[PDB]
C-alpha cells in the first residue's frame, strides 16, 4: 500500500568508491 | 605512407582482393599497436615480457579483424557482382565481429561485434558513394 | 531493524461520513466538489457544446458541395455535357515535351 | 565574423547608427518575460532563505523586475542592431555580386514534368 | 467578514482574464496579418460604400 | 554586521577582546559528583559565562521559542529507557550518545563564538573531549556495537581537531561506592538501577585516556570532593595558573576569525554529524523523516525562518 | 519575545529598503525617458516617422 | 489558440494561491470550461484550414487531439484525488501544476505549424510525465520505467532533430504549409532511406512498434492512474501525428520502405493480443491492447491511403478514450485491495453491478462492437490494407478473435465467478469514480453520433 | 590568510586571463596563462592536506609543460616570418602543437586525466573556479586563430571529450569528478564548433558556466561531495530540488531548457558545414551524459532515500545561505530559451 522509498541496501550502492 | 590506404579505392570492390586484404591488415595493426600503447601505459603489467605479450596480443587480434574484413567484402563483391552494395561490407563488418568473438571467447562479444561492424562498414561505403565527409573543412 | 514508522491500516472512508462521494474528508468540500463537477461537466459541457457542436453549418463544406453538385448535374444533363471529365486540367493549359 | 567590418567599435554597446531603428515597445513579450524571470527570481530566493512568497521582500522583487527589463531593453536594442547590421551586409554583397546571386526564371507545372508514383 | 471573502474567492478573475487576454493577443495577430486584405484572386472585390474594411 | 573579513579587517578581533579570564573551562567528573554546583560557584567569582551540562533539549532550549520540544524532534532517544533496557533491540543506545556529542559540539561552537566576540570565559559541565566515556562504557557493557563506535570515532575525527581544546580541566574524583550512593540518595527512579560496572568504566576510561590525553595541551586540576567544596579554593587554583602548554598560544587574529567564522555557523559545525553512514540505529526512513520534517515546520515559529512569523508577532515581513 | 537568540531581519533594514526603492523608480524614469528620446531620434532620423 | 492557452497557463497561478480545500475544485471546473473553449475549432465551414499565426494552427487532425487533451484534464485531476489524500498540499498541487504542463504542451504540440516547435515540446512532455512516474508511482520499479521511457525516445528523437535540420538547410523552412506546396520526389539513395529512418523511428517508438514496446508496459504498470490515462491516449497519438506530418516530404520512398514497418506491426498486433491472454497484471494487459491497436494505425499511415488515415483518426480517438476508461476502472478496484493482479478479485459483479457495466461498455469498444467508433476505424484500416495486399484479412482476423477473447476474459474473471468472500475492504463505488466512467463513455456515444468531426483531413 | 595575501592572489587570477584577453602578443597571454596557474594553487593547497598537496603537484606540472610547450610556438612563430602573434603563413605544426597543449591546459581528452582528480582533491568553490575562470584565456587564444586550426584534430578531440566525459561520469559517486567530467564534454562541444563559429562556443561556455555555478553553489550549501549526501537535501534544504532538477536537466540538454540551446545551435551550424557524422554522435553521447544527472535526480528528488537522527538539529538551526544569485543564475539557466535569438545573434 505504502509508496515504497528507497532502504539501506538501495543506498549502499552509491556508496562505494566507484559506480 | 596514405597512398597505401588509398590504394583500396584504385579499383573498385571485387578486385585486387589481397592488396585490400594486405591494407585493412595493415590498418588493423596499426590501430591494434595504438590500443596496446594506452593500455601498457594504462593499466601497465606486472612485467615488461607481459606487457609485450599484451602489445603483440591485441595487435594480432585487430589485424586479424581488418584481414576477415576486407577479404569477406571483396570476396562478396566477387561472387554476388555487387561492388556498390553495402550489404557486402556489412557481412564483412560481421565476419569481423565474429573473429573479435572468437579471440575473446565470447558469442556476446560476437553478436555485438557484428551488429555493430556492420553497421559501421556499411554506413562507411555509403559516405564513399554518396561522398560524405568525416572530417570536413570549415566553407559555410 | 532501522526505524520507520510501520505501515498504516486501510481505512472506511464511509465509516464517519456515510455520504461520501470519493473526493474530500470535508463534507462540504465534498459535496460542493461533487456539484460543481457534475455542474461544468455534464450540464455546462456535454449539453452546450454538445449543441454547439450540432449546429455547426456547412461542416468542412459539405451541404455546399452537395448543392453545388446538384447544380452542375443538372447544368450538364440539360446542356448535353457529360457529369465527369476524365481530364480535370484543360489540355491547352498543359505543354507536354517534345520528346523525340 | 563581422567583427572585422568597417567601422566595428571596439568595445562598444550602442554605436550610435543603431538609433535609426525603430526602439522596441516596453510591453514586449521579450520585456515582460524577464519580467518573469525576475518574479520568479523572488520567488526562488524567499523559498530558499526560507520566506513566505509572495509576501515578503517586496522592495527585492521590484528590483529584481526592474533590473531584468532595463538589461532586456537594452540589450535587445544591441541585438535588433546587430541583425540589422547582417541584413545590411547580406543585401550589399548581393548587390556587389550579382552574378553569384542571380534570378531563378522558375516555370510553370504546365513545362514542368513531375513523375506519378502511385499508391496501389 | 469581508477580507475573509476575498483573500479567497478572488481567485476566479485569472482564468476568466487569461481568456481575455488570449482573446486580445489573438486580435493583435489577426491585425498583424494584414497584407492581403481584399487583396486575394478569391475574395477581391469592390468596396462597398462606408465600408472602411473588409475585415479588421 | 555579520561578523566577516569586512568586520575582521575594520576591527572586532579577538586578542584585544581578552583579558585574565578569556578562558574555556570544563569540570568533569562522574556522575553525582558535584560539576554543576561547581561550575557555577567559578562562573560567578571569575565573572566567566555558565553552561549547563548539555543534554537532549539543548538545541531548542537555544532556538527558536527556547522550550523543549517533543522527543521525536529531539533525538527520539531516552536516558530514562536507556537506563531502564540499555541493550534494547531499537538502538536508543547509541542514538542517545550520538545525539548527545552533537549537542555538546554545538555548545562549544556557542561557547568559543561567545568568548571570542565578547572575550568572557566560559565554564562547561562536561566537553566532546569526555564524551568517549560513556561510549566505551557502554562498549564495555555490550550496550552497543563495534560499528557504533567506529562511526562515533569517525565523526570524532572529522569534528574535534577543529576546536580549539579547553584551558583547564578540573575533573573531581569520586570512588564508585560514594556515587553508587548518591544515585540513591537523589532519588531518580531510572537512575537507581544503573550498575557500577558502567561507573566504574567511566573512571577508568577517564583516568586511562582523557586526564593524560589532555595534561598535555590544557592544565589538569584533580580535585577530591573534600577539595571540590569550598569552591573558592579551586577558584584560588585557578588564578594562579601558567597557561604554558597548548594551541592556544600559536594563535593570531585570522586563526580565531575562521575559527569564528566557522562556529558561528552551526550548519558548517554539524554537517559531519549527518554523514550517510547508514546504521540501522540512526537510520531514520523517509517516510517517517518527513512525518515529522512536516510536522515541524507546521510548528508555530519554525514554518518560516526567524522574523518571518507573522503567527508569533513578527510585522514588517513586506518590506524584508 | 518568542526568539531567544534575537533573529536578524527582525526589525527591516531601511537603507536597503530606500535604496532599493530608488533604484527600481529611478531606472523606470530612466527607462521611459530614454524609449522616448530614442522613439524621437529615430523619427527625425527618417521623415518622423 | 491563446484563449486555449492562457487560460490552461492561469489555471496554474489558481493551484498555488488557493485554499488547500478548494485548489481541486477551482482548477477541475475551469479545466472543464477550457475544454468547452477548445470547441471552437471545429467552427469550420470550408476546406481551408484555421491558421492563427505563423506559429499555431489547427487542422482536423488536430482538432480532435486538442479538444481530447483538453477533456482529460479534469478526469485526471479526478481520478487523482483519492490516493494523493494523505500527501501534504504542496505535494498534490506540485501534481496538478506537472498535469497543466503536460495539457499545454501537447496542445501546443497540436497547434504547431512547424516541426521544431513540434519537437522541443514533443520532448518537454517527458520531464512531467517522468517525474509523475518517478515520484508518486508506488513500487520500486519506477526507476527502470522512467530510465526506458526517457531513452527509448531521446535515442529515436535525436536522428529526427538532425533531419529536420537537415531539411531546414535543404529547403529553408521547417513550415508544414510551406513543405507541402514546395514538394519533391526524394530520389532513391540510402542517404534519403536513412533520413527516411530518421524521420520515423521516434514517433515509431512512441506509438510504438513490436519490436521496441517494452517501455510503455513498464511505465503503465508503475505509472499512477493519471500517467497511464495521458499516456495511452496521447503520448502515443503524438507519434501518429508525427508521422502523418511528416509523411509528405518522404514520398515515394514511403512505398518499399515501409514492409518492414506494415510487417512488423502486423505480426506483433497477433503476439500482443495473444500476450494479453497469459497476462497475471491488468493494467499490462491493457498496455498490450494498446500496442496491438496502435499496430494497426501504424501500418495504415504506413500505407497512407485516405481510408486509412481517417481509420487511424478515428481508432486513435476511441482508444484514448475507452483505454483511459480501462485504467480507471482497474485503478478502482486496485485503491480497495492493493494488487494489480487479475486472479483476486474475481466476483465483483455481485457488489458491484452498475461499474461492472462499465466494464461491460469499455470491453466491447476494447473489441470492435459497432457501431462504435473503435470498430469503424479498425474496419476501414482492414479495407485500405485489404486492398494493399488481400492477404492481410488473415492476420487482421485473427487478432480480432484474439481480441474478444482477451476482453471477455478481463470481464469474466475480474467481475464473474464467485465473490472473494475475505474482501471485506470492497467499499460501494465513489460518486467520483462512477462520474469518471461516464464522462469517459457518454463522448463515445456522441461521436458515434457524428462520426464527421473524427475522420481528417482525407474526408 | 589574511586580506593582503587574499587581494595580492585574487587581483592575479583575476588579472591573468584579463591580460591574455587584451594582448595582441603572445608572449603576454604566455605570462597571463602562467599568472593564473602561479596564483590559483594557493588556494588549492589552502586546505594543507596530502590530497591537496597531489591535486597541486598534478596540476602545476600539467600547466608548466603545457605552458612550455605554448612558449615553444610562439618562439617558432617568432624565428619564422619575424612576427610575433600568428598569421596565415603559420607552420601547421606550430598551430596544432599549440592546440594540443591549450587542450591540455583545459583539460580534453586525451588530455583528461588530470582534471578529475584535482578537482575531487581541492574545495568546491575553487573547483568552480578552476571549471569555469581558468577556462576563458585558452579559450580566448582559440578564438583568436580560429580560421588557422586543424579541422580534423579539435573534432577527433571533441568525440574524444564526449565519449571519456560520458563514459567517465557514468560511473562516479563523487560529485566533484562529475561535475569535472561535464566540463570535459561541454568543453568538447565549445571546440567541436570553433574553427567554423566561434561565437557560438562562447555562448555555450557562458551557458556552462551559468549552470554548473549555481550546481557548485548547492553542494557548498551542505558541502556535500557524495550522491547519498545530496540524498539527504530533501530533510535538509528541500526547496533546492526544484532548481537541483532542472539544472541537471539543462546540463544534459533536454528541452524546453537553455541546456539544449548549445547543442541544438552548434548541431545546426556543424551541418551547414556537412559534418553529419560528428554531430550525430555527441548529441547520441550527449543522451549518456543526460543518463547520470537523471540517475542523481531520482537519488536526489525524486526519491527519498534515508537520513540520520541528527539532521533534525540543522533542521532546528537557521541559515543565510544561499544568496542572491544563485536563484538568479538558476533561473536565468533553464527558463531563457525563449529568447535564444537574442542569446545566438
Ligand atoms: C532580452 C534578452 C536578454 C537575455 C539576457 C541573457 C539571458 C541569460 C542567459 C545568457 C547566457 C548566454 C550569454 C551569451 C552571450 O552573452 O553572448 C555571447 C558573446 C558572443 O560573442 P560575440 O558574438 O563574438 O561578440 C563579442 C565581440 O566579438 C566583441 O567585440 P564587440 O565590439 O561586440 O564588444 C563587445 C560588446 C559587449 O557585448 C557582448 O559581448 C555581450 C554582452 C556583454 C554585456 C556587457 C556587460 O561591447 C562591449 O564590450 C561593451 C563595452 C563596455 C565594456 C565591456 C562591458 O560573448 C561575448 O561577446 C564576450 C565578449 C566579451 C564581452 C565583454
Ligand atoms: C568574456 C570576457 C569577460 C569574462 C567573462 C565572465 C566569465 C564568467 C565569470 C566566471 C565565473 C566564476 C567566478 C567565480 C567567483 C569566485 C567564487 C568565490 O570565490 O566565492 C564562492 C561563493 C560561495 O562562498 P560564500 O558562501 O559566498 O562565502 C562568503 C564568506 O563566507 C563571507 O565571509 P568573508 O568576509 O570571509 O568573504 C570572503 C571575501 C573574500 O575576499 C576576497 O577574496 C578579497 C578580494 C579583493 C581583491 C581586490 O568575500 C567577500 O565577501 C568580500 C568582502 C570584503 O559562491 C559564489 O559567490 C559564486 C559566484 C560566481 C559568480 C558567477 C557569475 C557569472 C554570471
Ligand atoms: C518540476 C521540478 C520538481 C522537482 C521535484 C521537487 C520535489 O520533490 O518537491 C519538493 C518535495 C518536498 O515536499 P514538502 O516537504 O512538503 O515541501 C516543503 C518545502 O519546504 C518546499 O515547499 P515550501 O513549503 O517551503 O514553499 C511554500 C510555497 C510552495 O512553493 C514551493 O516550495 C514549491 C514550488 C516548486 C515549483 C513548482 C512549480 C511548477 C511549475 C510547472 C509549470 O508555497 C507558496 O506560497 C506557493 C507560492 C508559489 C511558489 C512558486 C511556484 C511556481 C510559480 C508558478 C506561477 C504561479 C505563481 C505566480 O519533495
Ligand atoms: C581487443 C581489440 C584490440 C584493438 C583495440 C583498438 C582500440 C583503439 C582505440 C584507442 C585505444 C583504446 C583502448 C581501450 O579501450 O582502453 C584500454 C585501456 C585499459 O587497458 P587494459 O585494461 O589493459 O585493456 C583492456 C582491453 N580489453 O584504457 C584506456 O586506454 C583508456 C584511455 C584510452 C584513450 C584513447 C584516446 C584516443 C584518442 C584518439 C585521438 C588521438
Ligand atoms: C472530437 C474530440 C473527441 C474527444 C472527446 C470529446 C470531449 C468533449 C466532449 C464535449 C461534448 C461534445 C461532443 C461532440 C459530439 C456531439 C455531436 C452531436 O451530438 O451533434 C451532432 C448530432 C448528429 O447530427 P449531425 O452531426 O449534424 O449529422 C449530420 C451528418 N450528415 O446531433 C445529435 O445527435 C443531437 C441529438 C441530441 C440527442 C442526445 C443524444 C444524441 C446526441
Ligand atoms: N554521554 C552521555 N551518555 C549517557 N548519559 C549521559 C552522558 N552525558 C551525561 N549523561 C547523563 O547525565 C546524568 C548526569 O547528570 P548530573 O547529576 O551529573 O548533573 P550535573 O549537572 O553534572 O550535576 P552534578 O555534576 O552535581 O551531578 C547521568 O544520568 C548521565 O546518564
Amino acid at each position: 500500500a505504502r509508496q515504497w522509498q528507497p532502504d539501506i541496501e538501495w543506498a549502499e550502492q552509491f556508496s562505494g568508491a566507484v559506480m | 605512407v596514405k597512398r597505401f590506404f588509398e590504394s583500396y579505392h584504385e579499383v573498385p570492390d571485387g578486385t585486387q582482393c589481397h592488396r585490400k586484404t594486405y591494407i585493412t591488415t595493415a590498418l588493423g595493426g596499426i590501430c591494434g599497436i595504438i590500443g596496446s600503447a594506452y593500455s601498457v601505459s594504462l593499466n601497465p603489467a606486472d612485467s615488461t615480457l607481459e606487457a609485450v605479450a599484451r602489445v603483440g596480443r591485441y595487435t594480432f587480434t585487430a589485424a586479424a579483424i581488418g584481414a576477415m574484413f576486407g577479404l569477406t567484402t571483396c570476396v562478396s563483391a566477387q561472387v554476388r557482382e555487387k561492388p556498390d552494395d553495402p550489404l557486402n561490407y556489412f557481412i564483412g563488418g560481421c565476419a569481423g565481429g565474429l573473429t573479435l568473438g572468437a579471440r575473446t571467447h565470447s558469442y556476446g562479444t560476437a553478436a555485438m561485434g557484428c551488429v555493430y561492424m556492420g553497421t559501421a562498414a556499411a554506413l562507411f561505403k555509403i559516405g564513399k558513394l554518396e561522398g560524405w565527409e568525416l572530417f570536413p573543412t570549415p566553407k559555410v | 531493524q532501522w526505524q520507520e514508522d510501520p505501515e498504516p491500516e486501510d481505512e472506511n472512508v464511509y465509516a464517519k461520513n456515510p455520504d461520501f462521494h470519493g473526493y474530500d474528508s470535508d463534507p462540504v468540500v465534498d459535496v460542493w466538489n461533487m456539484r460543481a463537477v457534475f455542474f461544468f461537466g455534464f450540464s455546462i459541457v456535454l449539453v452546450f457544446g454538445t449543441t454547439f457542436v450540432a449546429y455547426v453549418p456547412d461542416y468542412r463544406m459539405q451541404e455546399w458541395a452537395r448543392r453545388e453538385a446538384e447544380r452542375l448535374v443538372k447544368y450538364r444533363e440539360v446542356n448535353g455535357l457529360p457529369i465527369m471529365e476524365s481530364n480535370y486540367f484543360d489540355p491547352s493549359k498543359i505543354q507536354l515535351p517534345e520528346d523525340d | 565574423m563581422m567583427n572585422g567590418r568597417p567601422g566595428h567599435e571596439p568595445l562598444k554597446f550602442l554605436p550610435d547608427e543603431a538609433r535609426s531603428l525603430p526602439p522596441p515597445k516596453l510591453n514586449d513579450p521579450r520585456l515582460v518575460y524577464m519580467g518573469l524571470l525576475g518574479y520568479c527570481t523572488g520567488l526562488m530566493d524567499n523559498m530558499l532563505r526560507m520566506r513566505p512568497v509572495m509576501r515578503a521582500g517586496l522592495h527585492r522583487q521590484l528590483l529584481f523586475v526592474t533590473s531584468f527589463v532595463f538589461a532586456g531593453y537594452f540589450y535587445l536594442k544591441r541585438q535588433n542592431y546587430l541583425y540589422a547590421v547582417k541584413d545590411h551586409d547580406m543585401f550589399g554583397y548581393i548587390k556587389l555580386h550579382p552574378e553569384d546571386f542571380p534570378e531563378k526564371e522558375k516555370k510553370t507545372y504546365a513545362e514542368i514534368l513531375e513523375p506519378f508514383h502511385p499508391v496501389r | 467578514t469581508l477580507f475573509q471573502l476575498l483573500r479567497e474567492h478572488w481567485v476566479h478573475i485569472l482564468v476568466p482574464a487569461g481568456f481575455v487576454f488570449g482573446c486580445y493577443l489573438d486580435r493583435k495577430d489577426d491585425e498583424k496579418l494584414t497584407a492581403f486584405r481584399n487583396k486575394s484572386m478569391l475574395f477581391q472585390r469592390e468596396l462597398r460604400p462606408n465600408e472602411e474594411v473588409t475585415w479588421k | 554586521l555579520r561578523y566577516g573579513l569586512l568586520a575582521a579587517i575594520l576591527g572586532d578581533k579577538t586578542t584585544k577582546k581578552l583579558h585574565e579570564y578569556s578562558r574555556v573551562i570544563t569540570v568533569d567528573g562522574n556522575i553525582c559528583s558535584g560539576k554543576n554546583k561547581l561550575a557555577k560557584e567559578i562562573a560567578q567569582q571569575l565573572g566567566m559565562k555558565h553552561y549547563p551540562e548539555a543534554g537532549i533539549q539543548y538545541s531548542s532550549t537555544t532556538t527558536g521559542d527556547g522550550r523543549p520540544l517533543d522527543i521525536e524532534f529531539s533525538g527520539s532517544c531516552s536516558l530514562e529507557k536507556f537506563y531502564d533496557d540499555p541493550k534494547s533491540n531499537d538502538g536508543n543506545s547509541y542514538r542517545l550518545q550520538s545525539w548527545l556529542y552533537a549537542s555538546r559540539l554545538l555548545q562549544y561552537a556557542d561557547a568559543l563564538e561567545h568568548l571570542l566576540s565578547t572575550g568572557q570565559g566560559v565554564v562547561l559541565e562536561r566537553s566532546i573531549y569526555s564524551d568517549f566515556v560513556f561510549l566505551e562504557a557502554m562498549y564495555n557493557q555490550g550496550y552497543i556495537r563495534k560499528q557504533c563506535v567506529d562511526h562515533y570515532n569517525e565523526i570524532k575525527r572529522l569534528t574535534l581537531p577543529e576546536y580549539l581544546p579547553p584551558h583547564a580541566v578540573i575533573y573531581i574524583d569520586v570512588p564508585v561506592p560514594e556515587v553508587q550512593s548518591r544515585i540513591q540518595k537523589k532519588g531518580d527512579p531510572h537512575e537507581m538501577k544503573v550498575t557500577s560496572a558502567y561507573l566504574q568504566d567511566i573512571e577508568n576510561a577517564y583516568k586511562k585516556t582523557f586526564l593524560p590525553k589532555m595534561s598535555e595541551m590544557c592544565e589538569v586540576l584533580v580535585y577530591d570532593s573534600w577539595e571540590a567544596e569550598d569552591p573558592t579554593k579551586v577558584v584560588e587554583d585557578i588564578e594562579y595558573l601558567k597557561y604554558n602548554k597548548g594551541p592556544w598560544l600559536k594563535q593570531d587574529d585570522w586563526t580565531f576569525h575562521y575559527l569564528r567564522m566557522l562556529v558561528q555557523d552551526k550548519t558548517e559545525v554539524l554537517n559531519y554529524t549527518t554523514i550517510p553512514v547508514y546504521l540501522p540505529e540512526i537510520t531514520i526512513g523517509a517516510h517517517q523523516g518527513s512525518r515529522i520534517y512536516n510536522s515541524f515546520r507546521e510548528l508555530p515559529g519554525r514554518k518560516y525562518a526567524p522574523g518571518y512569523n507573522a503567527e508569533v508577532g513578527d510585522k514588517w515581513i513586506w518590506l524584508k | 519575545k518568542f526568539y531567544v537568540r534575537e533573529p536578524v531581519n527582525a526589525k527591516p533594514n531601511w537603507l536597503a529598503v530606500g535604496l532599493s526603492v530608488g533604484a527600481s523608480v529611478f531606472m523606470w524614469i530612466y527607462l521611459i525617458q530614454t524609449h522616448n528620446e530614442d522613439v524621437l531620434e529615430y523619427k527625425r532620423r527618417n521623415g518622423l516617422e | 489558440m491563446l484563449k486555449i492557452i492562457l487560460p490552461s497557463l492561469m489555471l496554474l497561478p489558481l493551484t498555488w494561491l488557493s485554499s488547500p480545500k478548494k485548489t481541486w475544485t477551482n482548477v477541475t471546473s475551469y479545466s472543464f470550461l477550457i475544454s468547452l473553449t477548445s470547441l471552437t475549432l471545429l467552427w469550420q465551414t470550408d476546406e481551408n484550414y484555421k491558421n492563427f499565426s505563423n506559429m499555431f494552427s489547427s487542422d482536423p487532425l488536430s482538432t480532435p487531439l486538442i479538444i481530447l487533451t483538453a477533456w482529460l484534464l479534469p478526469l485526471m485531476l479526478m481520478a487523482s484525488q483519492n490516493h494523493l489524500k494523505k500527501d501534504n498540499n504542496v505535494l498534490q498541487k506540485l501534481y496538478i501544476s506537472m498535469l497543466i504542463s503536460l495539457q499545454i504542451l501537447l496542445i501546443m504540440t497540436f497547434s504547431a505549424t512547424e516541426l521544431i516547435m513540434f519537437y522541443i515540446l514533443f520532448e518537454a512532455t517527458l520531464i512531467p510525465t517522468l517525474i509523475i512516474i518517478t515520484r508518486w508511482g508506488n513500487q520500486t520499479e519506477r526507476l527502470n520505467a522512467g530510465i526506458y521511457f526517457l531513452f527509448y525516445t531521446l535515442i529515436g528523437s535525436i536522428p529526427l532533430l538532425i533531419a529536420l535540420i537537415l531539411i531546414q538547410n535543404h529547403v529553408g523552412t521547417l513550415n508544414l504549409m510551406i513543405l507541402s506546396f514546395t514538394t519533391h520526389t526524394l530520389d532513391a539513395s540510402w542517404s534519403n532511406n536513412l533520413l527516411w529512418l530518421a524521420c520515423m523511428m521516434a514517433f515509431l517508438i512512441k506509438m510504438p512498434l513490436y519490436g521496441v514496446h517494452l517501455w510503455l508496459p513498464k511505465a503503465h504498470v508503475e505509472a499512477p492512474i493519471a500517467g497511464s490515462m495521458i499516456l495511452a491516449a496521447i503520448l502515443l497519438k503524438l507519434g501518429s501525428y508525427g508521422m502523418i506530418r511528416i509523411s509528405i516530404i518522404l514520398d515515394p520512398l514511403t512505398k518499399y520502405m515501409a514492409y518492414p514497418f506494415i510487417l512488423l506491426s502486423l505480426w506483433g498486433m497477433i503476439m500482443t493480443s495473444s500476450i494479453c491472454l497469459r497476462q497475471t497484471d491488468l493494467k499490462s494487459l491493457i498496455a498490450y491492447s494498446s500496442v496491438s491497436h496502435m499496430a494497426l494505425v501504424i501500418a495504415s499511415i504506413m500505407i497512407q491511403t485516405p481510408w486509412s488515415f481517417m481509420g487511424a483518426t478515428m481508432l486513435m480517438i476511441a482508444h484514448g478514450l475507452t483505454s483511459s476508461l480501462l485504467f480507471c476502472l482497474a485503478n478502482s478496484n486496485y485503491e480497495r485491495i492493493h494488487s494489480r493482479t487479475m486472479i483476486m478479485a474475481r466476483g465483483l459483479q455481485m457488489v458491484f453491478p452498475l461499474m461492472a457495466t462499465w466494464w461491460l461498455m469499455a470491453s466491447l469498444a476494447n473489441l470492435a462492437l459497432p457501431p462504435s467508433i473503435n470498430l469503424m476505424g479498425e474496419l476501414f484500416i482492414t479495407m485500405s490494407l485489404f486492398s494493399w495486399s488481400n492477404f492481410t484479412i488473415i492476420l487482421m482476423g485473427i487478432n480480432i478473435i484474439i481480441t474478444g477473447m482477451y476482453s471477455m476474459y478481463m470481464i469474466i474473471t475480474t467481475q464473474r465467478g464467485k465473490l472473494t468472500n475475505h474482501m471485506i475492504n470492497l467499499q460501494p463505488s465513489h460518486t467520483r469514480e462512477l462520474t469518471l466512467m461516464a464522462l469517459h463513455m457518454i463522448p463515445l456515444i456522441l461521436l458515434t453520433t457524428s462520426p464527421k468531426l473524427i475522420t481528417g483531413l482525407t474526408m | 590568510m589574511n586580506p593582503i595575501t587574499l587581494a595580492i592572489i585574487y587581483f592575479t587570477i583575476f588579472l591573468g586571463p584579463v591580460i591574455t584577453m587584451s594582448s595582441t602578443n603572445l608572449m603576454l597571454m604566455w605570462v597571463g596563462l602562467e599568472f593564473s596557474l602561479l596564483a590559483i594553487i594557493p588556494m588549492l593547497i589552502n586546505k594543507k592536506n596530502p590530497r591537496s598537496t597531489e591535486a597541486a603537484t598534478k596540476y602545476f606540472v600539467t600547466q608548466a609543460t603545457a605552458s612550455m610547450i605554448i612558449l615553444l610556438a610562439i618562439v617558432l612563430n617568432y624565428k619564422q616570418l619575424g612576427t610575433w602573434m600568428f598569421q596565415q603563413q603559420t607552420n601547421g605544426l606550430i598551430l596544432n602543437m599549440t592546440l594540443m597543449a591549450l587542450s591540455m591546459k583545459l583539460g580534453l581528452a586525451p588530455f583528461h586525466f588530470w582534471l578529475p582528480e584535482v578537482t575531487q582533491g581541492i574545495p568546491l568553490h575553487m573547483g568552480l573556479i578552476l571549471l569555469t575562470w581558468q577556462k576563458i584565456a585558452p579559450l580566448s587564444i582559440l578564438i583568436q586563430i580560429y580560421p588557422l586550426l586543424n579541422s580534423t584534430i579539435i573534432l577527433m578531440l571533441a568525440i574524444t571529450s564526449i565519449f571519456m566525459g560520458a563514459w567517465g561520469g557514468l560511473n562516479q559517486t563523487q560529485m566533484r569528478k562529475i561535475m569535472a567530467y561535464s566540463s570535459i564534454a561541454h568543453m568538447g562541444w565549445m571546440l567541436a564548433i570553433l574553427p567554423y563559429n566561434p561565437s557560438l562556443t562562447l555562448l555555450n561556455l557562458m551557458i556552462y558556466i551559468i549552470l554548473t555555478a549555481p550546481m557548485f553553489m548547492a553542494l557548498m550549501l551542505n558541502n556535500s561531495m557524495t550522491i547519498n549526501s545530496i540524498s539527504l537535501l530533501w530533510n535538509k534544504t528541500p526547496a533546492m530540488l526544484t532548481m537541483i532538477s532542472l539544472m541537471l536537466l539543462s546540463l544534459g540538454g533536454l528541452p524546453p531548457l537553455t541546456g539544449f540551446l548549445p547543442k541544438w545551435i552548434i548541431i545546426t551550424e556543424l551541418m551547414k558545414n556537412n559534418c553529419l557524422i560528428m554531430a550525430t554522435l555527441m548529441a547520441m553521447m550527449a543522451l549518456l551524459n543526460l543518463f547520470f544527472y537523471t540517475r542523481l535526480i531520482y537519488s536526489t528528488s525524486l526519491t527519498m532515500f534515508p537520513t540520520n537522527n541528527n539532521s533534525k538539529m540543522m533542521t532546528h538551526q537557521t541559515k543565510t545561505k544561499p544568496n542572491l544569485m544563485f536563484s538568479t543564475l538558476a533561473i536565468m539557466s533553464t527558463m531563457t530559451l525563449p529568447l535564444a535569438p537574442q542569446l545566438i545573434t
